[PDB]
RNA sequence: UUGAUCAAAGUAUCACGAGU
RNA sequence: AUGAGAGCCUUGGAGGACUGAAGUGGAGAAGGGUUUCGUGUGAACAGUGGUUGAUCACGAGUUAGUCGGUCCUAAGUUCAAGGCGAAAGCGAAAAUUUUCAAGUAAAACAUAAUUUUGAACGAAAGGGAAUACGGUUCCAAUUCCGUAACCUGUUGAGUAUCCGUUUGUUAUUAAAUAUGGGCCUCGUGCUCAUCCUGGCAACAGGAACGACCAUAAAGAAGCCGUCGAGAGAUAUCGGAAGAGUUUUCUUUUCUGUUUUAUAGCCGUACUACCAUGGAAGUCUUUCGCAGAGAGAUAUGGUAGAUGGGCUAGAAGAGCAUGACAUAUACUGUUGUGUCGAUAUUUUCUCCUCGGACCUUGAAAAUUUAUGGUGGGGACACGCAAACUUCUCAACAGGCCGUACCAAUAUCCGCAGCUGGUCUCCAAGGUGAAGAGUCUCUAGUCGAUAGAAUAAUGUAGGUAAGGGAAGUCGGCAAAUUAGAUCCGUAACUUCGGGAUAAGGAUUGGCUCUGAAGAUUGAGAUAGUCGCGAUUAUCAAUUAACAAUCAAUUCAGAACUGGCACGGACUUGGGGAAUCCGACU
RNA sequence: GGAAGACCGAAACAGUUCUGACGUGCAAAUCGAUUGUCAGAAUUGAGUAUAGGGGCGAAAGACCAAUCGAACCAUCUAGUA
């Protein structure tokens, strides 16, 4: 929750990738911070993709 | 370390006896005393801490300055300026409802 | 102690001059059969209590 | 401390003098702050306002009931009891009610008594459970200890 | 002490008062202290140009009894 | 998970005081230890403060009420009886 | 409707004048 | 060295050890009552001795406006006799005792709405005005001396406070905390007025009608847990300065580097409010679910600062160290005092949010604010004022306690009795740990001493083979035990049983991998002259590139009575019956 | 996430076994290992309150100053035998 921050507030993610991607960080899902960088370098590129 | 020996002869450990560990000019490590902690007014019914005025004692507030034990609105240290703007339109209103109902 | 009355330092000052040997002299005065001090406290051997 | 029932503190005004005179009253059930309670015979009938038995009418229920007319308040008082009103008489002024053991009394008709089921109930159907909740149940009452049995 | 001040003449200031018995002076070898013994507090200036030091020495009430520490 | 499967809150006075008599007190462990909706804040967070006595934290009123319940169902047919018997009254 | 109230306003007649 | 005499305690130097920070340490409460501390010393006492002594003899010693009492009220003592009793007297939360009141610079023709209880005690741990540092004695020290503060009280002196205009000044201005206004010939004439001002707001400043009635607040608080802030400590790596060690080797191993109250100023975290604004594609945020159309997120601000940073204190304060130098006294003097960082409620304090409860967690003194009617202050050409809630200055502060022990020798237990007797501070190591073993600071080696090691003992070990045969009975002893991973039965109130059972692993050495923090890195074009100088973003980007920090977890080789929880610390387990449900 | 008269255990408080020590004691109840509890019906100080055919008692006729199936003290009293 705080390179979270530093991912909203550079702009790098939106802030309905926050209270999407807070609560997968307020519930187990994410063991290092090397795996929610690469849901941010994934989970970012399909929306870049849909757009 | 060196270990205290306290000053006053009340050993126990009430709250008449807070105490902090400083270390003097000499290198020597005492017991300074504190005292109870100040604090700020209440609301008339919030209940919450008065916004403006600086924590105190009351044997403090006879040696302080008037600005610093209220604020400046009528019902100063007294109600919070939501209760007041609450005591206000109830008081205007009413006064405005018995003009209404009593013609 | 450290923390006592008035009254009882004044009862225990007057328990610390009474508590003395026999002057020297009064010994020799004709007909003093004063052999000891008689009634001498001690403070661990006799306590007060009074 | 010690209670069963939730005491609530009104404060009117004195009539004769400036002070504002606050009053620990019984508290009916469904009583927040801020709510005006109506203490007097000209009052009506909405819970928990106070008024003569002679105004209100037959089958209410009331609590924190007076005795005597005018000794402030002796019968159902504690947390989840209450007294209704059964009956009325205009001969000489009686009226029946009936409280908290089913006795049925004849109280005179113009002694106050406040609307409504006294708060805080009921609270004996929970199990004290443990003997460390008895305890604290009476270390605020009395000393009706852990009562031996007699026959020991 | 507990107070300092900050302007000059304030200081001179004190220097001529009904109280205000002594004027303690302290080189240091970056500035110097002046201090002046008040009756409920007492007054710190400190210079620190060494050659208004001299200037604000006198700059004297007289009567003022000095301290000198050189 | 489904940490419990019968006993829920009462697994704290665990295997103690008896089957039928844990499982009375769970009815009135969840019904207090329970934010309920306020009635004059619309807010639920009305908890209860001691026995019969519940707090609303947000716009602060504090209401008497049944000692586990916020309601009590007795309380709840008087509250709508007198209105009833009020209303025959003044008319 | 979680305000507010104490200590007379008015009124009449006299004191109806004193100082002036 | 004493001394007639020394195992003591007699002392001093070496000394080997113990306590081991939950001490055999340093101080206080109750208790003691001079035991305190110097100078002496024979008998007695000190279950040995004694030159020593808590003994004996003789001299001494306890310093307060700030530490305490004293002041307040708690439970309670209940206490005007209205009452009662033959009296003495009274298991008196009196409940009635004309005013049974506590009362007010208050008018008449018993000041007026008013107060029911009088009256007092009751806490050296609760409530409560305020002080701390450097020095000093054979003995006292927040009490003396030094220096810097403060509180309470009384008193004194400065301090919103002189207007338009025009006295200064042509006017602009200037004393003046502000003027205006018509008139008028402008006005010189007339007239009018100060119980301060700012900020939209939260609130802000040097003060700015308490004399009452009234309301609110503070005083005024338990328990358990708790993100975060700082203190104190301990701790590495750096400077310095001096010690330690030199079989041999060690840029080593060590000590030291400090800043009290009180103030001034900056001050930002944290919580809550204020303004602009309007939120679904719901967003904010915590370890923890807390919020939000009853105004979220944002942007700016206000409040509180308990938190520190500066600077006064701070004389290189003083202190501490380390050089000197001086037959030497009260000595003169040099030089230092400097960086970073990591850690825990090994500990206080501040702040935040919680939790349990048929438990919901003191009263009064004292203080403060605001609201109120009436009353006072109240001219503007000013003179001023200001229980002024500002600043400064004088003066004063009485009574009583203050030594010492606090216990293997000052206390109680008839005693120098292994028992008992309330608290505070709290180091390093290994470790989960204020454990257990070892140690540093302080503290002791005082328990009558020497010789010798028979029997029986009290206490501790080991023992072939067998393993309960012993015995009333496995009493006593023995076994097991920490940690990681596997794994777990009957029965059950579904919660447990359970650490069920039953297994595996562990040292040393050299490696590898995983977990984070601050900086981002910063392409590109040209200037000046590689120096100096000037910025956008696609992507980047996992220990991106630097720099820095943490100690946990997973592996892997090599390795030795294969002895590895190598001491310590530290459940044997299972099948039943009977009783009590359980704590 | 951190509940519970939940667990093992330190300080403390208690006192199970050894029927260990001791038993003209160190002690008119202690010493030693072994055990019981340890966040609560918890343990403690200080001030109070209850007084003897009375008190207090989670009850043993326990405790009420080494005294308790009725405290202690003086007297009646040189009781009676």
């Amino acid at each position: 929750r705080r390179l979270l921050k530093k991912y909203r507030d550079s702009k790098k993610i939106d802030r309905h990738l926050y209270h999407d991607l807070y609560m997968k960080c307020k519930g187990n899902v994410f063991k290092n911070k090397r795996v929610l960088m690469e849901y941010i370098h994934k989970k970012k590129a399909e929306k870049q993709r849909s757009k | 370390v060196q270990r205290l020996t306290l000053r006053r002869r009340l050993s126990y450990n009430t709250r008449s006896n807070k105490r902090r560990i400083v270390r003097t000019p000499g290198g020597r490590l005492v017991y300074q005393y504190v005292k109870k902690n100040p604090t700020v007014p209440r609301c008339g019914q919030c209940k919450e801490k008065l916004k403006g005025i600086t924590p105190s004692r009351p044997s403090e507030r006879p040696r302080m300055s008037k600005r610093l034990k209220t604020v400046s609105r009528t019902y100063g240290g007294v109600l919070c300026h939501s209760c007041l703007r609450e005591r206000i339109v109830r008081a205007f209103l009413i006064e405005e409802q018995k003009i209404v109902k009593a013609l | 102690a450290a923390h006592k009355s008035f009254r009882i330092k004044q009862k225990l000052a007057k328990k610390l001059k009474q508590n003395r040997s026999v002057p020297q002299w009064v010994r020799l005065r004709t007909g003093n059969t004063i052999r000891y001090n008689a009634k001498r406290r001690h403070w661990r051997r006799t306590k007060l209590k009074l | 401390p010690g209670r069963g029932a939730p005491l609530a503190v009104v404060h009117f005004r004195d009539p004769y003098r400036y002070k504002i005179r606050k009053e620990l009253f019984i508290a009916p059930e469904g009583m927040h702050t801020g709510q005006f309670v109506y203490c007097g015979r000209k009052a009506t009938l909405q819970i928990g306002n106070v008024m003569p038995l002679s105004q209100m009418p037959e089958g209410t229920i009331i609590c924190n009931l007076e005795e005597k007319t005018g000794d402030r308040g002796r019968l159902a008082r504690t947390s989840g009891n209450y007294a209704t009103v059964i009956a009325h008489n205009q001969d000489t002024k009686k009226t029946r009610v009936k409280l908290p053991s089913g006795a049925k009394k004849v109280v005179p008709s113009a002694n106050r008594a406040m609307v409504g089921i006294v708060a805080g109930g009921g609270r004996i159907d929970k199990p004290i459970l443990k003997a460390g909740r008895a305890y604290h149940k009476y270390k605020v009452k009395r000393n009706s200890w852990p009562k031996v049995r007699g026959v020991a | 002490m507990p107070r300092e001040i900050k302007e000059v003449k304030d200081f001179l200031n004190k220097a001529r008062r009904s109280d205000a018995r002594a004027v303690k002076i302290k080189k240091n070898p970056t500035n110097t202290k002046f201090k002046i013994r008040c009756s409920r507090f007492l007054y710190t200036l400190v210079v620190q140009d060494k050659e208004k030091a001299d200037k604000i020495k006198q700059s004297l009430p007289p009567g003022l009894q000095v301290k000198e520490v050189k | 998970a489904k940490r419990t499967k019968k006993v829920g809150i009462v697994g704290k006075y665990g295997t103690r005081y008896g089957a039928s008599l844990r499982k009375m007190v769970k009815k009135m462990e969840i019904t207090q230890h329970s934010k309920y909706t306020c009635s004059f804040c619309g807010k639920d967070s009305m908890k209860r403060a001691v026995v019969g006595i519940w707090s609303c934290k947000r716009c602060k009123r504090t209401v008497a009420g049944g000692a586990w319940v916020y309601s009590t169902t007795a309380a709840a047919s008087v509250r709508s009886a007198v209105r009833r018997l009020r209303e025959t009254k003044e008319q």
